[PDB]
């Protein structure tokens, strides 16, 4: 039986429908991290044109079907889609369609063999984020707790000069 | 927040016009700019797209190859230089920016409009 | 193109009282679509966004509703100020295409 | 720099300090149990 | 007699928050499996000769 | 990567437990000296306790 | 009137220095790809065929 070329084959297939795909700038580089695959991706920050894939109808419809079903299933009734779905060409050859969202409150794309790289950038960034973000509450109490001694250094030479002098002069 | 439009009149069927559209009381670096045109007692149609940057472009399939959008943010001035025009094109064109809703992203949506200025065609 | 089908193209209402506009799309859109009004002699405002985001300022009387294909704009109580053409518009894909517009008037 | 000029209080407003509060109790270790074990793949 | 709270307090201690890092699950996860692979040949000698 | 990252989040919130019980115990024994301070010069003590 | 800082002073705070975690990028790595691991092998029946 013939069919149509450009609606039967694809040089690109849906891999993974991620809900939650978090998108942050740092180093001049937008960062896709999912907490539910535990990956992270890499860009450049400009939308890959669609265009550029050569044979590539089926990522439209594709991207946009599991946007759709995805969106009324979990995002209906507590956040809002903003613009239209936004294509990038992250690290390692992997299209990454994407669908900015709000709350209420011609070429062929060689994609690496191995995911690994990406889930110890995930591994490593929620082990380094959060213990940063520990390392930086404990040194900030630590200023404010000496900075909260001093208020008893300052009484403490005037009963005893001697002691105090000693510990502080070395 | 004051949108105003200059460069319409009356233009020869095939030649050429370009318009502009400045802008006050909002960050034009900070927001996408789009065309709207109004035909004579016809519905609204949408012209093109320009991002807050410039870096994307969008035309409308009637217009796709004819028209030209283009945008300064040091003079916070926006433009759209036409070739090619034709009768059909006759319409009020107005200049809305997007709804600010994300830092980067273009809503597709119109929250602020210009008062407008007709482009006639006519021989 | 995704084709807007606006009805009724014209009703007439009176001061204090419920009104429905329907707005239908040629395809599955999702929730992608906006309101808009043109007040005679002004240039079009919007009203709300993604068929359900009201836009700041606007009376919390009015507002919209619908899913996939199937929208409406609903006022509980006009006022006369509302009275004005009101455009439905769709960016779910593009060209960004307008609605045929209904015009509401005094009854 | 800025001087003060505090004039001697009374009773009008008093103020105390916060009583020594509970600690957080020790972590709960991880509930092992050593055994022997051999893994199968298809 | 009036209660310990009817008197203002302040905090002589110098607060420091901590919040434990959250246990994460990590689901299999393969880019191509082992069957999508050998299905990627566009003839397999075993099934032609069968 | 489960073995991985439980091996590095097990310690580091056993550490980051001591760490904030530490904390809470030295804070708790502050509060003797800061009762005494007090007395020494009540408008220092005050001034920085009361912001 | 002297300067503040005219007369010697001594630190009576004890010094903790706190250095972050430096972020780190992975890039690919893979020993052999996928079209190395085909290439492998000594013949190829789809190309013996075609
Ligand atoms: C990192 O993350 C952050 C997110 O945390 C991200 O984005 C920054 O986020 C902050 C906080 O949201 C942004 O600040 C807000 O930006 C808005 C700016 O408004 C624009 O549009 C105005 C008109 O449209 C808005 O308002 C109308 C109603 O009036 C509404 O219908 C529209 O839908 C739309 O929401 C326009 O007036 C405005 O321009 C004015 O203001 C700017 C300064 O803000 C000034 O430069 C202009 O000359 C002009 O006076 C602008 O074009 C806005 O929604 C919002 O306003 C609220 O807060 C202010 C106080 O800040 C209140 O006064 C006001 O009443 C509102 O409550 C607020 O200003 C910020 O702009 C973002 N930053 C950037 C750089 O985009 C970061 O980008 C992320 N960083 C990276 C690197 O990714
Ligand atoms: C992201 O952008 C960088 C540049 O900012 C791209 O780097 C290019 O890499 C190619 C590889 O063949 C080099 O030939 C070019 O010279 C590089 N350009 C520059 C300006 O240094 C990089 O390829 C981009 N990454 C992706 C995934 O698209
Ligand atoms: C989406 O949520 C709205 C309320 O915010 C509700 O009226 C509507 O029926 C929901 N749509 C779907 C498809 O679940
Ligand atoms: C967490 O720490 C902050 C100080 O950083 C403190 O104000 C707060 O009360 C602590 N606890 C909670 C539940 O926020
Ligand atoms: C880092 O900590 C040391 C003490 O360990 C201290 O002497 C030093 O001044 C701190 N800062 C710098 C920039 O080294």
């Amino acid at each position: 039986d013939w069919v149509p070329k450009r609606p039967s084959v694809c040089t690109m297939t849906k891999w993974q429908e991620v809900d939650e795909m978090l998108r942050s700038e740092y180093g001049g580089s937008f960062r896709f991290s999912s907490d539910a695959i535990s990956t992270t991706f890499t860009t450049n920050l400009t939308e890959y044109p669609l265009s550029r894939v050569d044979l590539g109808d089926c990522i439209g419809k594709d991207a946009r079907d599991a946007m759709d079903r995805i969106f009324a299933r979990r995002y209906n009734a507590t956040h809002i889609k903003v613009g239209q779905p936004q294509y990038y060409l992250a690290n390692g050859g992997f299209l990454i369609a994407y669908q900015p969202l709000l709350s209420n409150t011609v070429e062929r794309i060689k994609t690496t063999s191995s995911i690994e790289f990406a889930r110890l950038q995930f591994t490593y960034n929620h082990i380094q984020r959060p213990v940063n973000d520990m390392l930086g509450r404990v040194a900030i109490a630590w200023c404010e707790l000496q900075n909260h001694e001093l208020t008893l250094w300052n009484e403490a030479r005037k009963l005893n000069p001697n002691a105090i002098a000693s510990v502080t002069v070395g | 927040v004051q949108l105003v439009e200059t460069g319409g009149g009356v233009v020869r069927p095939g030649r050429s016009l370009r318009l502009s559209c400045t802008t006050s009381g909002f960050s034009f670096s900070g927001s996408a700019m789009h065309w709207v045109r109004q035909a004579p007692g016809k519905g609204l149609e949408w012209v093109a797209v320009i991002s807050h940057d410039g870096n994307i472009i969008q035309y409308h399939d009637s217009v796709k190859g004819r028209f030209t959008i283009s945008r300064d943010n040091s003079k916070n001035v926006l433009l759209l230089q036409m070739n090619s025009l034709r009768v059909d094109d006759t319409a009020m064109y107005y200049c809305a920016r997007d709804v600010w809703l994300l830092p980067a992203t273009i809503s597709y949506a119109f929250d602020f409009w210009g008062q407008g200025t007709m482009v006639t065609v006519s021989s | 193109v995704i084709w807007m089908t606006q009805s009724p193209p014209s009703l007439s209402a009176s001061i204090g009282d419920t009104v429905t506009i329907t707005c239908r799309a040629s395809q599955g859109i999702s929730n992608s679509i906006a309101w808009y009004q043109r007040r005679p002699g002004k240039a079009p405002e919007l009203l709300v966004y993604a068929a359900y985001r009201l836009q700041s300022g606007v009376p919390s009387r009015l507002s919209g509703s619908g899913s996939g294909a199937e929208y409406t704009l609903t006022i509980k109580n006009m006022q006369p100020e509302d009275f004005a053409t009101y455009y439905c518009q769709q960016y779910y894909d593009n060209p960004l295409t307008f609605g045929g517009g209904t015009k509401v008037e005094i009854k | 720099a800025n001087f003060y000029v505090c004039p001697p209080p009374t009773g009008a407003t008093v103020v105390q300090f916060e009583q020594p509060r509970r600690c957080p109790t020790r972590p709960e270790g991880q509930n092992y149990t050593e055994g022997i074990a051999v893994v199968f793949k298809e | 007699q009036l209660s310990r709270a009817d008197i203002t307090t302040v905090s002589t201690f110098i607060d420091l928050n901590i919040t434990m890092l959250e246990d994460h699950e990590f689901v299999p996860l393969e880019v191509y499996t082992r069957h999508e692979i050998k299905d990627s040949g566009l003839l397999d000698y075993t099934e032609v000769q069968r």
